């Protein structure tokens, strides 16, 4: 159910906690939300993902998009870029 | 199951998830206490407003006590309470037949539906509590009805433990407070002048600990234990003793029961929790039965605690400033009657 | 530089006029009447209270308030489980355990801020490199049960989604300062 | 070192390598310190890892993608001071300040290599070597870690 | 003047430790090794 | 980098020698920190004598006791390091006189020299267990009435061994051995690399 | 309307309104949260407006606000004062020091929460829980007191 | 033996008293009801993550408390805060002494029975917290004054708003001035009560307004000028006789003198940085840590491990509103302290209650605690 | 404010002070919110040259305490020069 497949077993009693209450979960899951964003087709071997917004984003990092097969993915945003 | 990890105190785990429907009760309070102390998961079905069950919150730890809204007439409420419990304990009982609940309901009707569902759920064990010396023919409708139940529930739930406690001795109990509160009454009626109704009280905790131990022991299945006590008593010494610790005059005057059952009928008419009950009266003068039965306390692991030992705490509130400091040693003990 | 308070520079010798003035001060409680005038004066001033539900006491952007975990505009939660928010928390409130998500990305399997343990220092706001954990503006999160106060990743992420618009405005206003 | 930086210019990036299923080489981290190429030749006789190229794009990774398959393999993790190549199973499960470290003995093999079991909140997170001059002098097998 | 005592200073009675944690607790004196990482 | 005036490190240094000379029977070491603070160190027997000289000497009047504390170096044979920080409103200078006391070797009390110490000495007994002879009324100040153990000792667990909850059965607050629901995470923080010769 | 049920719903609504409108609170005054309420009693966020008594002795107090850490030396007292308050009584735990141990959770002298000592009705969060925040918590107690249906339960009991 | 203890007194004081009739012959104050273990917890916490603890020792003078730890740690690191930061600490330090004195004068009156002075000033106090909240984000318990420098620059509107508060505040002191300074009832309740002689005050280690009230001339702000208290001009309000009135009058003057110091700080605050530029001691700026590797390494290490202050020990005393607040921080080379003895102006003052409240009624004791401005957080620590 | 003149006059008199000039309630005098964006100044040590840390790190150039009188004619010396008497204030010596 949750982001990590956290689902109390059919016999676990913490399910009593959810009795007469809502088990809080978020419909918007990141694993999926990042996928939607398309691969950025940059034209330089190495590009940088400042995180969007500079100081309001994530530490700046340079990605090597040299591997033709795969696409570079910022360890921070998850945004992907291909040459 | 839940492997038991921890050192044994709060914030530890024992692996007993237990619905306890009548926890708000005097006995109940104690049952939740030990279950919570041990670290067991306790689901407390409640009907009274949240204000009244607050006393149960501090007992048990966070996420260890869960309270569910439940109505006896509504079968669905019992259904969801036992959904995730593996132990069900039934303490549903009353002394005054209420307008919308009859002795049958509180003792036999309801406690059946409950265990019935518990089975559907697949709870490992059900503990049903019925009063001691409960013949299907006993005079008090209460006792007889209770007897009726212990039978039925066995068919809804086989091998369901049936502890059968005597009248209980404890702070907030009736057995001890009732007599002590006869002070308001100038004279304290006592059928047969308080004779020939030998009674054996049992401390509430002993009962509670016993009950709890049942939950965590394979030896008890289909067992009908009888928590009794450490010493019997003719009602005379008990009454006087009480008045003794309360330090209030004792004036035993005999009252023909036939007339007294009528007095019980009177208070019984009271809208707000009749203080005495026709069914009570009989019970009070209903002699305690002898001890030849699956033993309870000690057998289940707790050594009974003599009445005199803790009586001081139960009867203290009834004393006057003059006697408040007085202690048990100053007072005298009552006498038992192996009879 | 010092200053004597309550030090009588000299002994003014009583002059009838002085004595009368004083005696009148004791007899007709003149100074006591002075005090009554001050309170009567305010009775006429506008009261400073605010209708609490209808009007709210002003809090500027840095107000720490209630914890929330933000997400990138795309929808990828900002936290990358470096876990130094856990390291610098003074109260030991934040508990983080992580594992590489299926995508291969770093993410926190469990992020639990115990708000009863938290003393709202705002260092976590400070420490985060991606600024995933922020001190959100809301201060009204009083709860009936103790368990509700303990917050897992889903409550904080949900708290983040609800207040993201204001959190973004608040961080927008104060980031130059930081 | 210093408190700031003056490198206003751009950085470099080196393509990563799937050297194996145990060591995650995020080699854009590499400070070209050549301790791997040594260990992989001197302590273990693999002689595979090597430097490739000159200038600021000397990348110390296998020229052709051949996995570094050998026992003694995981030691590269412990010996690279940079976190360029680190352990893939213990990728992101923890962070070292938290890990409570209990010193114990290797039971997988009969050399009885000394090892330190790093436990967090009660489950083991990593087993890394601790030095015993006579038995395992700072190294442990791929099996026992 | 000083008095003589050959009794190993044991002050277990003054430290104020629960009995269980003085008789069931083994402590190891060791010089910490170096995580091979650094 | 902080501004440092060597005027003080010279003045205080000299005074140190002066004290030492005047009280050589007890002064063991007298140092001035790089922070311009003097710290005469005295044998425990010199507690009464060294303080009194500082409280009542024309060339060194140290009238008020800023603080009495006891660091606990478990390694050190004499575990506690009673430190007395004093102030001289006349000469605008502070000095610290520090002695050493083991667990069962009591120190004299200075309540006579400064009555400020009446409370701090009770504080040192309650937290560390050092005992002060001739104290008017030594008794726990900060800890609970029934507390067992001296808390600030480095060998005492932070969480302690007992915690309190209300038990209905007994209708009274009741200690139980501590059971914590999230143990104090003991982050190891020391880095394996030193900073300077010091 | 005409039904013994309607009369018993309206009359508690009356009984609940009286308790809700006049909650005479009692502030122990531990630590600093007591200040963040002395600010609630003060003019920017008057509490009296809402029917809150600035100072009330235990026997005349409806609500106990535990502000501040409950050490293991004040615990035995809090319980006494809670036990001596008149029956209709409610507790509001203010401060991460009181609802949970907060900074000082792991101390040997601090009870990890007042919930261990006294049953708690509303938990107000925040190191110095803001004064509006306490006022929201007191207003949440008033929402809890409106929902209570004691007379209805006695009628159908 | 009447065990007074909610006790009408400030905080929780179980003052075990012995009533020789209504006259009280002995007091044995039983503190310890708020001992939180503040100084055993600090040993397990790094220097930055122990700052917050210092805002909770005296909870009515938060920033002045965290200026004593900040000065100590700074001494042990031989680093000095930048010029703007030192003025900001003096600006916030006097806002805190106005805040403590409004606390002490008005709550003393609440105890004696005057209720209105508290309400008028408490509205003026939330005006002030706002200044804390607008600069740190917390109404109280800010954590703004950091071991090296202060945490964030003043928002661009704060100094104008501090001028408007300081401009009109003095009339507010003037107003309680009229309502509680000449009332025969106050004077009678306060004058000639708890007189403490000059030498007795020094001997009992009073060190505060209690020291100054009896005429001893000692202010750590002028004698041993910490921060910039050498570049601001003020007059210590020394009282003459020592009764609880002279001590009140001194506290009202210090509020007035602090407005004089606040004025100078707004008039002369320098352009500059608010935290020392050594990344080793003070964290790197948000933009720098996200663009320069040396800054991320310094941010990661400082937040996760710590400053690692050089081994040594120091006793640094600043004039906290209550009196001399000092931290004896003993430091091993480690990032977390070894000992932190918080000298609390208050442990000494409460000891004096038995001597000061001599030949006095049950009612006088309520005034005696009130005139020591005792907050049990500092005493209990 | 917003008080009929008469109430103000009563107010000013009963109080004995022109309370109108210095009202406690704040009205459109307080700093507007959303004050302009701040570009804060970068301090020293940000030079890109002659900025060697070794020349600006008082943290550990500190040395172990200097020791005098270790166990392992002459004029009298005071802890420090005797203190100088404070001088009475001149704006308001008394009161
Ligand atoms: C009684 C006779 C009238 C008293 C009166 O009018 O006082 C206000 C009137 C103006 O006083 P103020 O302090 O300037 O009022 C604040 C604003 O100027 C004026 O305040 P504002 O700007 O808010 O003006 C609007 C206000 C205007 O309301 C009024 O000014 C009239 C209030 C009448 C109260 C009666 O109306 C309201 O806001 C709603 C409340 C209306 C009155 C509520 C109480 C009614 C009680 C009825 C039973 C008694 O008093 C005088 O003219 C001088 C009175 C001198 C007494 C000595
Ligand atoms: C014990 O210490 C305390 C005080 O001093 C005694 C207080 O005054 C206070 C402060 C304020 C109060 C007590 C306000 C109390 C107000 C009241 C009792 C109002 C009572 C009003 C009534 C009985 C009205 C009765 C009306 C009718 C009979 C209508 C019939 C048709 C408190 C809370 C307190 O605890
Ligand atoms: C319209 C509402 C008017 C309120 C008046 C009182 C509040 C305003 C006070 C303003 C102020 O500060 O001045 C005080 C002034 C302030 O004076 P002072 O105390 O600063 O000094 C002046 C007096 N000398 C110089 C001699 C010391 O006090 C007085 O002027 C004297 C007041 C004497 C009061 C005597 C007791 C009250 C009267 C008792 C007799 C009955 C009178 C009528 C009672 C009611 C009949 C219906
Ligand atoms: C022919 C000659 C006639 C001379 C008449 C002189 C005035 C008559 C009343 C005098 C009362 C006695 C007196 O002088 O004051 C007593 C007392 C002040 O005494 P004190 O200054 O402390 O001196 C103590 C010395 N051992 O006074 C008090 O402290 C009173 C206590 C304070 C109580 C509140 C005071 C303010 C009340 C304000 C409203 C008063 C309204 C009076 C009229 C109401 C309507 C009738
Ligand atoms: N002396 C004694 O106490 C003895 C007791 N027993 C047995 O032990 C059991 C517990 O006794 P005790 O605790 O004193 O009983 P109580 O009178 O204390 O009530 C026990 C519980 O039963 C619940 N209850 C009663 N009637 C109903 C109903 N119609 N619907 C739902 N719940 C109901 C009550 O909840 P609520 O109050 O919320 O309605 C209460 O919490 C009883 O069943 C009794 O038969 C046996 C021998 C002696
Ligand atoms: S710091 Fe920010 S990012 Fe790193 S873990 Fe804590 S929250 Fe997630
Ligand atoms: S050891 Fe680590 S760092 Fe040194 S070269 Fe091999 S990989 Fe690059
Ligand atoms: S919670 Fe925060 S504020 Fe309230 S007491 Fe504990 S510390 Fe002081
Ligand atoms: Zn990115």
């Amino acid at each position: 159910i949750t982001h990590t497949g956290q689902v109390y077993d059919e016999k676990d009693y913490r399910r009593v906690r959810f009795v007469d209450r809502q088990k809080e979960v978020n419909e918007n899951f990141a694993i999926d939300l990042i996928a939607q964003q398309p691969v950025n087709e940059v034209e330089h071997r190495i590009i940088a993902c400042d995180g969007g917004g500079g100081a309001l984003g994530h530490p700046k990092v340079y990605i090597n998009l040299d591997k033709e097969t795969k696409t570079g993915t910022c360890g921070y945003c998850g945004l992907q870029f291909k040459q | 199951a839940v492997i038991p990890h921890g050192k044994g105190g709060r914030s530890s785990v024992s692996g007993v998830v237990a619905t306890v429907f009548g926890a708000t009760g005097f006995l109940g309070r104690y049952v939740v206490n030990h279950l919570g102390r041990m670290g067991s998961q306790v689901i407390i079905p409640y009907r009274c407003d949240v204000y009244d069950i607050m006393h149960l919150r501090l007992m048990g730890d966070l996420g260890q006590l869960t309270f569910l809204e439940w109505d006896a007439r509504d079968k669905d409420s019992i259904r969801k309470a036992v959904q995730h419990s593996n132990v069900v304990i039934n303490l549903i009982g009353r002394e005054w037949e209420t307008r919308n609940f009859d002795f049958e309901d509180v003792f036999v009707n309801i406690p059946r539906a409950i265990a019935q569902a518990s089975k559907e759920a697949g709870v490992e064990r059900f503990i049903h509590v019925s009063h001691l010396n409960a013949s299907m023919k006993s005079s008090s409708k209460s006792l007889r009805s209770k007897a009726v139940g212990e039978k039925e529930v066995r068919s809804v739930f086989p091998e369901a433990i049936i502890i059968r406690p005597s009248d209980i001795f404890g702070r907030e109990d009736r057995f001890l407070n009732h007599f002590a509160n006869y002070r308001w009454f100038l004279a304290v009626p006592l059928v047969s002048l308080g004779f020939k109704t030998v009674k054996q009280p049992v401390y509430v905790a002993d009962v509670s600990k016993g009950i709890v131990n049942a939950t965590k022991d394979p030896d008890a299945v289909g067992k009908t234990f009888a928590f009794t006590g450490p010493n019997r008593y003719l009602l005379f010494h008990l009454v006087k003793y009480i008045f003794g610790m309360t330090h209030r005059t004792f004036i035993p005057y005999p009252l023909p029961l036939f007339v007294y059952s009528w007095i019980g009928k009177l208070f019984g008419l009271s809208p707000f929790e009749p203080w005495t009950t026709k069914d009570k009266v009989e019970r009070i003068h209903i002699s305690d039965v002898m001890p030849t039965d699956l033993p309870g306390l000690e057998d289940l692991g707790v050594q009974p605690t003599p009445l005199e030992l803790k009586s001081i705490e139960v009867l203290r509130r009834h004393r006057t400033y003059r006697w408040l400091s007085s202690e048990i040693e100053e007072t005298k003990p009552a006498k038992t009657v192996n009879y | 530089t010092y200053k004597y308070v309550n030090k009588k520079e000299q002994e003014s010798e009583v002059d009838m006029k002085s004595a009368t003035d004083n005696a009148a001060r004791i007899l007709m409680w003149t100074e006591l009447i002075r005090g009554l005038g001050m309170t009567l004066s305010y009775l006429f001033r506008e009261p400073a209270t605010i209708n609490y539900p209808f009007e709210k006491g002003p809090l500027s952007p840095r107000f720490r308030g209630e914890h929330a975990l933000r997400r990138y505009p795309s929808g990828e939660e900002r936290c990358i489980a470096c876990k130094l928010c856990e390291a610098i928390c003074p109260a030991q409130a934040i508990t983080i355990e992580a594992e590489p998500r299926a995508d291969g990305s770093r993410r926190t399997t469990r992020y639990d801020i115990d708000m009863t343990k938290c003393i709202y220092c705002g260092f976590c706001q400070e420490a985060c490199p991606v600024d995933a954990i922020v001190e959100g503006p809301n201060f009204e999160f009083s709860t009936e049960t103790h368990e509700e106060l303990l917050y897992n990743k889903e409550k904080l992420l949900n708290n983040g989604d609800k207040w993201e618009a204001e959190i973004a405005a608040n961080i927008q206003a104060d980031y130059l300062y930081r | 070192g210093s408190d700031r930086s003056r490198f206003l210019e751009g950085k470099r990036a080196v393509e990563d390598k799937n050297i194996g299923p145990l060591v995650k080489t995020i080699m854009t981290r590499c400070i070209q310190c050549t301790r791997c190429i040594r260990f992989a030749s001197e302590i273990a006789g693999v002689d595979d890892l090597g430097t490739t190229g000159r200038g600021n794009d000397m990348q110390v990774g296998t020229y052709i993608e051949k996995m570094f398959m050998s026992e003694l393999s995981g030691n590269v993790i412990d010996i690279c001071p940079v976190g360029a190549l680190t352990s893939k199973p213990y990728a992101f499960t923890a962070r070292p300040w938290e890990t409570r470290k209990t010193e114990s003995i290797d039971v997988m093999d009969a050399v009885g290599s000394n090892i330190v079991v790093s436990t967090r909140t009660g489950e083991v997170m990593r087993i890394l070597p601790r030095m015993h001059e006579d038995i395992n002098e700072e190294w442990i097998s791929d099996k026992t870690r | 003047q000083l008095i003589t005592v050959d009794e190993k200073l044991d002050i277990t009675t003054l430290t104020g430790v629960p009995e269980e944690h003085i008789k069931t607790r083994k402590v190891r004196i060791f010089v910490p090794a170096r995580n091979n990482m650094q | 980098v902080r501004p440092r005036s060597d005027v003080t490190h010279k003045q205080l240094s000299a005074f140190g020698e002066y004290v030492a000379e005047i009280l050589p029977k007890y002064v063991q070491q007298v140092q001035v920190s790089c922070l311009d603070e003097l710290e005469i160190c005295i044998h425990p027997d010199g507690v009464i004598p060294t303080l009194t000289f500082l409280r009542d000497h024309t060339n060194a009047q140290f009238k008020s006791l800023a603080d009495l504390t006891a660091v606990d170096v478990p390694t050190r044979q004499n575990r506690f390091e009673i430190v007395y920080n004093l102030l001289s409103l006349r000469f605008n200078s502070r000095i610290r006189v520090k002695t050493y006391a083991d667990e069962l070797t009591p120190i004299d009390s200075i309540v006579s020299v400064h009555i400020a110490a009446n409370w701090y000495e009770r504080e040192v007994w309650d937290m560390f267990g050092v005992f002060f002879f001739n104290h008017p009324d030594l008794r726990r100040i900060l800890t609970d009435y029934g507390f067992e153990g001296h808390p600030f000792r480095k060998d005492f667990p932070l969480t302690g061994y007992v915690e309190l909850r209300y038990d209905d059965e007994v209708k009274r607050v009741v200690a139980e051995p501590v059971e914590l629901a999230q143990e104090f995470r003991k982050f190891d923080l020391n880095s394996p690399w030193e900073a300077f010769p010091a | 309307r005409s039904r013994a049920e309607y009369v018993v719903t309206k009359l508690d609504d009356l009984i609940n309104w009286a308790r809700r409108s006049s909650l005479w609170p009692m502030t122990f005054g531990l630590a600093c949260c007591a200040v963040e309420m002395m600010h609630m009693a003060a003019p920017r966020y008057d509490m009296d407006r809402f029917g809150v008594v600035f100072r009330a002795s235990p026997r005349q107090a409806d609500v106990m606000i535990v502000a501040g850490t409950l050490t293991n030396k004040m615990a035995p007292a809090l319980r006494k004062v809670y036990d001596q308050m008149p029956e209709p009584r409610y507790v509001v735990s203010m401060g991460s020091c009181a609802n949970g141990g907060g900074y000082y959770h792991y101390s040997y002298s601090v009870v990890r929460g007042c919930d261990r000592i006294v049953p708690v009705d509303i938990y107000v969060p925040g190191c110095p829980p803001t004064a509006e925040a306490l006022l929201y918590g007191i207003l949440q107690l008033q929402r809890k007191i409106k929902r209570e249906q004691k007379l209805k339960i006695w009628y159908r009991r | 033996t009447l065990n007074f203890g909610h006790p009408a007194a400030h905080g929780v004081l179980r003052l075990v008293l012995e009533l020789s009739g209504e006259m009280v012959r002995k007091c044995d104050p039983h503190i310890g009801l708020l001992h939180r273990g503040t100084e055993k917890l600090i040993e397990y916490k790094t220097y930055l993550q122990a700052l917050p603890y210092f805002d909770r020792l005296d909870y009515v003078s938060m920033m002045c408390n965290e200026q004593a730890y900040s000065i100590a740690v700074e001494k042990l690191l031989n680093i000095q805060p930048p010029p703007r930061a030192q003025w900001i600490r003096v600006l916030f330090g006097e806002i805190t002494r106005i805040l403590n004195h409004i606390m002490a004068v008005t709550t003393h009156a609440l105890d004696i029975g005057a209720m209105t002075p508290f309400f008028w000033m408490f509205e003026e106090r939330e005006k002030m917290f706002e200044f804390y909240e607008r600069v740190s984000g917390a109404r109280m318990h800010a954590a703004y004054i950091r071991p090296g420098g202060v945490h964030q620059d003043l928002p661009l509107g704060l100094l104008d708003d501090i001028y408007e508060f300081s401009k009109n505040f003095s009339l507010r002191i003037d107003e309680v001035e009229e309502m509680l300074t000449n009332n025969r009832i106050w004077r009678n309740r306060t004058v000639d009560i708890g007189v403490v002689t000059a030498e007795d005050a020094l001997n009992y280690g009073f060190s505060g307004v209690m020291l100054r009230g009896s005429g001893i001339q000692w202010d750590l702000r002028k004698t041993q000028p910490y921060d910039v208290y050498d570049q601001v001009e003020f007059d210590v309000p020394i009282g003459s006789r020592g009764d609880c009135y002279d001590r009140y009058l001194c506290r009202v003057e210090e509020m007035r003198q602090s407005l004089r110091i606040i004025e100078q700080c707004l008039n002369k605050m320098p352009p500059g940085e608010i935290k020392v530029d050594d990344a080793k001691v003070s964290p790197p700026k948000r933009a720098e840590m996200k663009t320069s590797m040396e800054s991320l390494i310094h941010h990661f290490k400082l937040y996760t491990e710590g400053y690692q202050v050089p081994p040594g020990a120091t006793y640094t005393a600043i004039e906290a509103p209550k009196g001399e607040f000092g931290v004896y921080l003993v430091s091993d080379g480690s990032s977390r302290p070894y000992r932190c003895k918080i000298k609390a102006p208050g442990f000494a003052h409460l000891a004096g209650l038995d001597k000061m409240s001599k030949g006095h009624m049950l009612a006088d004791v309520v005034a005696i605690i009130g005139t020591q401005d005792i907050v049990f957080g500092e005493i209990d620590r | 404010a917003s008080a009929t003149r008469v109430i103000q006059k009563l107010r000013n008199w009963a109080s004995g002070q022109d309370l109108q000039a210095k009202l406690q309630l704040r009205y459109q005098e307080i700093a507007k919110r959303t004050q302009p964006p701040p570009k804060l100044p970068v301090g020293p040590s940000h030079k890109l040259s002659n900025n060697y840390y070794c020349t600006r790190d008082g943290r550990r150039e500190v040395v172990p305490p200097s020791i005098i009188m270790s166990s392992q004619e002459k004029k009298a010396v005071t802890p420090a020069p005797p203190m100088k008497r404070w001088e009475l204030s001149k704006d308001q010596p008394y009161l």
